[PDB]
């Protein structure tokens, strides 16, 4: 390879906008770089952030399991929207409300736990009676001490 | 696939006088 | 509207193509050619179980605490193998 | 074995057979440990009704 | 473990006997096309419920006698016993679009 | 409408204003697309399945993004703020927040320790 | 009826 | 779970074509057309590769079912998808 | 039922399941009998009890396990003796549930 | 391989017949209806119910348990 | 799969795969088939209203009007065939399609055993090396010189020749090895 | 140690004097041989080491890196033997003699008492591996690469001249049994802080830290490939050696001027393996993974206890194989399609379902399997780190998960998937190249039923 067919710089005039998309093998009114912000964004088109998901699955595309082709300019991020990693397919719930009532189901969950456990449900029933002093002696006794005779009643 | 030797562009930068 | 009169040729053409590689793939009669009940106990159960009661008797059971159990949980009323003591039994119920 | 088209297949005694016999076998083992083993509608005790006791039993005094 | 695996196969026994499909729009009326596969599902199902002496009584019966007498917390006794409701509600699912209404599968029975 | 998109769950191509346009300017657009879809396909195509050809396919669309993704980055990255800030942050603030907090419990251990108090009743190995 | 299975080489 | 053939498949695509009532059990042949030879519409033929997919149990996708607008073309996709002649 | 009594009304003198010997002993009992216990303590460690399980009933248990060991094919043996453990729980739990009707009644002594 | 003859799918004798006179009601008509008629027609046909399947094998089971009964009695 | 899709995509189309996926989700959702079949008998009703209108700024607002209502009923949990995207069984034996090539690799030890495959497959390839530069002749002397094309893939006119790039169609894997 | 390095020296007549066609046969023969007459020394019946000499010790943190270069010879010296194929017979011999010359320089080092002697055979040690860069190299950047990696060590390693002379003209001896037993506590001035950096952070940048990592990746990324075993196998761990070495005359300083390393290590190992789990390029895949590891190495040294000492020691050894394997392991595909971009192929396991095994070994070793001297290290580390503070398995969790992730990733776009059928120069194996991961994972498995040896002082 060479220069001419590898990226470069920001354009920044018409004549090498021409040029890098069609180094890049794209329509130029399709060709849009990066805003120069100042960062590693060259001449590097910016494709819009949709999955490979997204992509026709019946195509028989030249790079199955990965929904291009041998040109096709490559999404920047081209290592998390694949199929394997992350899908922006879009869903029959809007992503706003499907938030809402999660967290609205999470959060009832947790404030109905509080209530339960301020408004306990015992049997009416008293505490169990163990003989020996709550069985002083069979947990860690020191049998030489004295024990504490707390004793039970019929 | 070949080992990449040097090319006139890198030769080039090493004849100025001062480099 | 469907398939042009050149795509239907074209699809014809690789239909005729493709059933004789499909064909092509089929094996001869020949084709493979190459040259030429408690035994299972015995020689899966009993020769380990030989191995390791050996290693379990001479090697496991000779060092002090590889094998510990429990107490085997003695009842009221009964003698015992070691000594012949007698526990007694529990005082009557009502 | 064959296949049938739109039309409803052959059944073999072994799998008829078999089926029956498990369902079967089933209900028996409910009805017979049901039967002798009814704790599951109330068990051999009563829960007592504790408002309708005294209490000289629990020594109350007014 | 007796219960899952058991359903699990009778799943495996439904699905490799037609295509690979898995999902009950298209299973029909199992009970009838395959006596064993159903009668053995239908067991399983009813034992996950507790149902009284087929191992899952033994231990449900005596988590649910626990749960419901013990003092720890309210709204996880009235979910659990809400989630027991629909462990009997989808067994019923199963034994419906599966092994009780007409076919959907299709037409050539293998 | 009922269907708010997002940066994810966006938008399909069947409710978007466009895929609907019946213009004669969108139409050429989409045409010269299907054109260099076509072409690369007809190359690719025409290299795939050349007898002879015992090697791969070198594919310089992924070697573009590559070079993009390595190289061409330090060339193209020029010092603003947000870039100088955000370095700065993202470099040295993990670091000082972590340095308190295991300062801070390394200073609550050996003092009690040197109160003679800590709870040590069989760390032998540490 | 029989088909050939296309496997990689399994010699090596 | 037998293999399907070309006969076969023949057999039980006009089987389902004989029961739609538009297309009566007559006036229909291998090659029969479906517009110009038995006056249908397009949603007719959407109808029509849906019996097939249901009938088959797979999919045709949108783009080839605008092209099947003869029996023998169903029957040519079906044999070439799923390699039916050897 | 007895959680409706305090959640929602009627509710600071019905007893907590904590504090159920709020008041003490004796209080209308002119004289007391102390529960005794039948199983020594070197009969119910020898038997390699539980501490949840060797409570007041531990006597019958030893004898359910004294049938469970010896009699141990035919499993369905002693029934009889699960019995009697199972009677006298169900004794011990009504007199946990007296306790707690005692001390409802004594605080609507109060007022 | 052999099929049957498609002169016998027929709607008289299912829901079908209620399909089409709901949409003849509705002023319709409905084809592929034939197509979707052998899974009503016999083996497929007749309603099974819920009782028919969680009570299967229960004949004999009962029976079983009668005669263990009786063998409980004389032993 | 085998066809490949057109730029414009007209009107019809988009209409017809959107009276399909209707039906599909509407029989996902009504599971029974007599439920179906009156509401696809109901749906075709839908799409006959409106069938001629000789109005397309009316007829594309129809269509956007009914794709909406779809999207507010797409069932969650459509029907999807096995085999096809989205559903079980759709790359399972792709782990099972090894190409052609890789007989080239094999040893004479495994060729010896399957003679008469290998003696069919070397003037399958002799058969190729033939067809190949007279095909890339025809896909030269074919070539639309406005400049526009498409993946449409002339077929053989003459005889002796080959429809041209079909080795990766012809020789395409099983879909069930 | 005598009858080692000279059979190592006697391997260059070897390569010299044979003829064109015997030449990798017998120095590959002869090496293994070296390697099996490098267990003498673990021969250790005793506490007490073994000092053969003034010059030359080995003790049990010697012996294991000892063992392993005189082991990795004979496996970059076939891993070697494809490219360069087609070189010239002397090329070839230059090649062989430049691995030679590393082996002898390396065990020198870890053999060795005074910390001079360490000093010039640890860069010595530059001089080869630069030469193997930049003249075997496949690609143009091999020289900045160079650069960098000469650079940043000698950058590093002045002051340690610097230091060690100033603790030779205060003691006068140098030598490491001598400053063992006679050791001042510092006064903790910035004359000595000023020390303890001169002596540490010429071996924290070749281990190394994320604050200077840069060489790394760029040398790994542009080796050829048994450049690349080595500088992932022992040059990083000839920084852990010194430190373990140089620590003892550093205390009380130790205590304070370790926070800012154990930080750095911490929070610099959580970014580079979060780089692995995105990363083009699979041979610098590797090499962040290898700085994601050696970061633990670095805290635990800094700690300077007894587990955590034994677990550095663990995870040396064990990363040194698994990433000379996994760097094999990508160097077996390299070979073929000529590309680094892991995304390229990615549906192997049809044509090489052999080598997909040692993949999947690979990995698993590499993430924390327990049954394993890579989590034994691992988890001794982190209970060290624990012990020191609490808050520390926040960020090795996050480690683990993510450590988790970029492997299996690896292998999942390496091997799983859809065959890349546009490629029919996937030969099948080689029975070189098999051999290869054989060797590399058999040690893993022997001395994971024997970790006794791979232990270091404390244990
Ligand atoms: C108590 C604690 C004990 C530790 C327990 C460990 C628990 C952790 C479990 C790890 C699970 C890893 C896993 O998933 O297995 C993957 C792995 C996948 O292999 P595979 O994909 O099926 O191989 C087929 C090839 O792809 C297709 O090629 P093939 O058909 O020709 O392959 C045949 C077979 C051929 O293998 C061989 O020929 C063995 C080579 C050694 C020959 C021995 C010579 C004997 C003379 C000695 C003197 O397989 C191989 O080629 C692999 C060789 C490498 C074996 C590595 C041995 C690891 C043992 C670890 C211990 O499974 C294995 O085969 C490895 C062996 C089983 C693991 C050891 C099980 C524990 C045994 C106790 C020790
Ligand atoms: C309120 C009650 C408490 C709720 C608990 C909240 C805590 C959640 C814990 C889990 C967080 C991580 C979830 C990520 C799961 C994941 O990424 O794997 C699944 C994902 C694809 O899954 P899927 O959507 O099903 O694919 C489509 C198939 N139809 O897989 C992918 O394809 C992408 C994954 C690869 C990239 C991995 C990057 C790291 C993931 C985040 C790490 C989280 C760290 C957590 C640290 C805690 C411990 C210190
Ligand atoms: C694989 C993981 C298995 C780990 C258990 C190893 C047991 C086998 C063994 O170590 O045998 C060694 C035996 C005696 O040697 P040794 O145990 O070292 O005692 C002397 C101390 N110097 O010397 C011998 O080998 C000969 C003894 C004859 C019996 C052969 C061993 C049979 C043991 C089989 C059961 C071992 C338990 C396997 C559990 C596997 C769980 C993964």
């Amino acid at each position: 390879m060479t220069k001419d067919m590898l990226p470069g710089s920001y354009p920044r005039t018409p004549e090498e906008r021409a040029a890098a998309a069609k180094k890049y093998n794209m329509r130029v009114e399709d060709y849009e770089p990066y805003p120069d912000d100042g960062m590693g964004y060259g001449d590097y088109p910016m494709l819009p952030n949709r999955s490979q998901h997204e992509r026709d699955p019946w195509y028989q595309w030249d790079h199955s399991e990965l929904r291009m082709n041998w040109g096709e300019p490559i999404h920047w991020d081209l290592d998390m929207y694949i199929r394997n990693r992350v899908d922006t397919s879009p869903t029959p719930v809007s992503w706003d409300v499907m938030c809402k009532h999660l967290f609205g189901f999470v959060a009832f969950m947790v404030f109905m736990f509080w209530v339960g456990h301020v408004f306990p449900s015992y049997q009416p029933v008293g505490p169990k009676q163990y003989p020996y002093n709550n069985l002083y002696l069979e947990r860690g006794g020191d049998p030489t001490k004295e024990p504490e005779p707390v004793v039970h009643y019929d | 696939a070949r080992q990449w030797q040097p090319d006139i562009e890198w030769a080039e930068q090493f004849s100025g006088a001062v480099m | 509207s469907g398939y042009t009169p050149d795509e239907k040729l074209r699809l014809q053409q690789l239909r005729e193509l493709r059933r004789r590689w499909l064909k092509d793939q089929e094996l001869s009669p020949r084709e493979p050619v190459l040259p030429p009940s408690s035994l299972f106990a015995v020689s899966h159960v009993l020769i380990p179980m030989w191995f390791v009661h050996y290693y379990v008797k001479y090697h496991m059971a000779t060092k002090p605490y590889t094998i510990v159990s429990s107490k085997p949980r003695i009842f009221p009323g009964d003698t015992i193998l070691e000594t012949g003591e007698v526990i007694p039994p529990m005082r009557d119920f009502p | 074995i064959q296949p049938r088209y739109r039309e409803f297949p052959q059944l073999t005694r072994s799998q008829v057979i078999q089926g029956e016999f498990l369902s079967s076998l089933m209900w028996f083992w409910i009805l017979w440990r049901f039967w002798h083993d009814s704790d599951a509608v109330l068990g051999h005790f009563s829960y007592p009704d504790p408002s309708q006791w005294t209490d000289e039993e629990l020594g109350i005094p007014p | 473990a007796f219960f899952k695996a058991m359903l699990f196969m009778c799943s495996g026994s439904i699905i490799h006997s037609l295509a690979d499909e898995q999902d009950i729009r298209k299973m029909g009326n199992i009970t009838k096309i395959m006596p064993f596969t159903s009668s053995c599902l239908v067991i399983g199902s009813l034992a996950l419920t507790g149902m009284p002496f087929l191992t899952g009584f033994y231990s449900k019966d005596l988590i649910i006698e626990a749960i419901n007498t013990c003092n720890t917390n309210a709204w996880a006794l009235l979910i659990t016993l809400i989630a027991t409701s629909m462990t009997a509600m989808y067994s019923m699912r199963i034994i419906y679009f599966v092994t009780m209404t007409k076919p959907r599968f299709p037409p050539l029975i293998s | 409408s009922k269907y708010k998109p997002a940066p994810l769950a966006t938008l399909p191509s069947t409710l978007d204003p466009a895929e609907y346009d019946v213009s004669p300017e969108t139409r050429r657009a989409q045409v010269e697309r299907l054109s260099i879809r076509a072409r690369l396909k007809r190359e690719y195509l025409l290299q795939y399945n050349d007898p002879k050809r015992v090697s791969h396919i070198e594919d310089p669309a992924l070697i573009r993004w590559t070079y993009a993704r390595s190289a061409n980055i330090y060339p193209n990255f020029r010092p603003t703020p947000k870039n100088s800030l955000l370095g700065a942050v993202a470099g040295f603030g993990p670091l000082i927040f972590w340095y308190y907090v295991f300062k801070t419990d390394r200073d609550r251990k050996e003092r009690l320790i040197q109160e003679g108090k800590l709870d040590r009743k069989f760390n032998i190995s540490y | 009826k029989r088909l050939f299975v296309v496997k990689p080489s399994l010699y090596y | 779970a037998p293999p399907l053939t070309l006969d076969g498949i023949k057999d039980r695509v006009l089987y389902v074509l004989k029961l739609y009532d538009k297309i009566d059990p007559e006036k229909l042949s291998v090659n029969s057309h479906f517009m110009k030879d038995l006056g249908l519409d397009s949603l007719d033929q959407v109808e029509i590769i849906m019996a097939m997919e249901d009938e088959f149990g797979f999919e045709i996708p949108d783009i080839d079912a605008e092209k099947l607008m003869c029996p023998q073309e169903i029957v040519d996709y079906i044999a070439d998808k799923k390699d039916v002649y050897e | 039922a007895h959680l409706t009594r305090r959640y929602l009304w009627d509710a600071s003198v019905e007893p907590d399941p904590e504090k159920i010997p709020s008041f003490p002993p004796d209080l209308g009992f002119p004289e007391r009998k102390e529960r005794v216990m039948v199983a020594t303590q070197q009969e119910m460690m020898d038997a390699q009890l539980t501490l949840q399980q060797r409570d007041y009933c531990a006597h019958y248990l030893i004898r359910l396990l004294k049938c469970k060991r010896d009699s141990f094919p035919n499993f369905l043996a002693c029934k009889h003796e699960q019995h009697d453990w199972d009677y006298c729980e169900h004794l011990d739990y009504v007199k946990r549930m007296k306790e707690f009707e005692r001390e409802r009644r004594l605080l609507q002594r109060k007022k | 391989m052999e099929l049957p003859d498609y002169r016998q799918w027929k709607i008289e004798g299912t829901p079908l017949e209620t399909v089409q006179k709901k949409l003849a009601a509705r002023g319709l008509r409905d084809p592929w209806a034939r197509n979707e008629a052998w899974r009503y027609m016999g083996g497929f046909a007749g309603n099974i119910t819920f009782p028919s399947v969680i009570l299967k094998g229960f004949k004999w089971g009962f029976a079983a348990f009668v005669v263990a009964l009786g063998a409980e009695y004389f032993l | 799969a085998f066809c490949a899709p057109p730029a414009y995509l007209t009107h019809q189309q988009k209409v017809l795969r959107l009276y399909k996926r209707a039906l599909r989700h509407l029989e996902s959702w009504c599971i029974h088939r007599d439920k179906y079949r009156y509401f696809a008998c109901l749906m075709r009703a839908r799409f006959e209203e409106h069938k001629n209108e000789k109005d397309m700024m009316r007829a594309t607002q129809l269509l956007r009007e009914a794709e909406e209502e779809f999207w507010q009923n797409q069932h969650p949990q459509p029907y999807i065939f096995p085999d096809s995207p989205g559903g079980t069984s759709f790359e399972r034996y792709e782990c099972y399609k090894v190409p052609e090539w890789c007989l080239d690799y094999w040893h004479p030890s495994e060729k010896a055993m399957y003679p008469d495959y290998f003696s069919k497959r070397e003037q399958w390839k002799k058969l190729r090396m033939e067809s190949w530069d007279r095909e890339v002749k025809q896909l030269q002397e074919e070539t639309s010189p406005d400049g526009i094309m498409t993946e449409a893939l002339p077929p053989a006119r003459r005889e002796g020749d080959l429809p041209p790039l079909w080795w990766h169609i012809v020789t395409r894997p099983r879909e069930r090895p | 140690m005598l009858k080692i390095i000279l059979p190592s020296l006697m391997l260059l007549p070897l390569t010299w004097l044979s003829s064109p066609k015997k030449t990798w046969t017998n120095v590959t023969s002869y090496s293994f041989l070296i390697s099996l007459t490098s267990l003498t020394l673990l021969w250790q019946t005793d506490e007490n080491y073994k000092n053969f000499s003034n010059m030359f010790s080995s003790d049990p943190l010697s012996t294991p890196l000892i063992i392993l270069t005189a082991w990795l010879l004979p496996l970059m010296l076939m891993a070697s033997q494809n490219h360069l194929k087609k070189d010239n017979n002397v090329l070839q011999k230059l090649y062989i003699s430049m691995l030679i010359s590393l082996q002898i320089l390396l065990i020198m080092t870890f053999s060795a008492t005074e910390l001079i002697m360490f000093y010039i055979l640890f860069e010595a040690t530059l001089i080869p591996t630069l030469i193997i860069i930049t003249r075997w190299g496949n690609q143009t950047e091999r020289l900045n690469a160079g650069i960098y990696f000469l650079f940043y060590t000698l950058i590093g390693s002045i002051p340690l001249l610097i230091a060690l002379i100033l603790i030779q003209n205060h003691v006068g001896t140098l030598n490491l049994m001598i400053l063992s037993f006679t050791t001042h506590t510092l006064d903790a001035s910035w004359s000595n802080n000023l020390l303890w950096l001169a002596c540490m952070m010429a071996f924290l940048i070749k281990m190394p830290l994320y604050g200077v990592h840069l060489w790394l990746p760029k040398a790994h990324v542009e080796a050829p490939i048994a450049g690349s075993m080595i500088l992932a196998a022992i040059l990083l761990k000839l920084g852990s050696y010194g430190m373990i070495r140089i620590s003892i005359i550093l205390d009380p300083l130790t205590k304070y001027m370790a926070y800012p390393f154990i930080l750095l290590s911490l929070w610099g190992m959580i970014m580079t393996s979060s780089i692995c789990l995105r990363q083009t390029d699979l041979k610098s895949l590797i090499a962040y993974s290898s700085v994601s590891h050696m970061a633990l190495v670095i805290a635990s040294i800094m700690i300077q206890t007894p587990w955590s000492f034994m677990g550095a020691t663990m995870l040396m050894i064990a990363h040194g194989l698994t990433s000379s394997l996994l760097f094999c392991l990508a160097n077996s595909n390299y070979e073929r399609i000529h590309s680094r971009t892991m995304i390229m192929a990615r549906g192997l396991q049809m044509v090489f379902p052999l080598m997909a095994t040692w993949w999947l070994m690979a990995s698993l070793a590499n993430l924390a399997l327990p049954p394993s001297i890579n989590l034994m290290g691992e988890l001794f580390i982190t209970m060290s780190l624990f012990s020191w503070s609490n808050f520390t398995i926040i960020l090795m969790g996050i480690n683990i998960i993510i450590t988790g992730m970029y492997s299996m990733y690896m292998i999942i776009t390496t091997q799983r998937g859809k065959l890349t059928n546009h490629m029919i120069n996937l030969q099948p194996s080689h029975t070189r190249e098999l051999t290869l991961m054989a060797l590399h994972m058999i040690p893993l498995i022997l001395l994971t039923t024997s970790p006794k040896l791979i232990t270091g002082l404390t244990m």
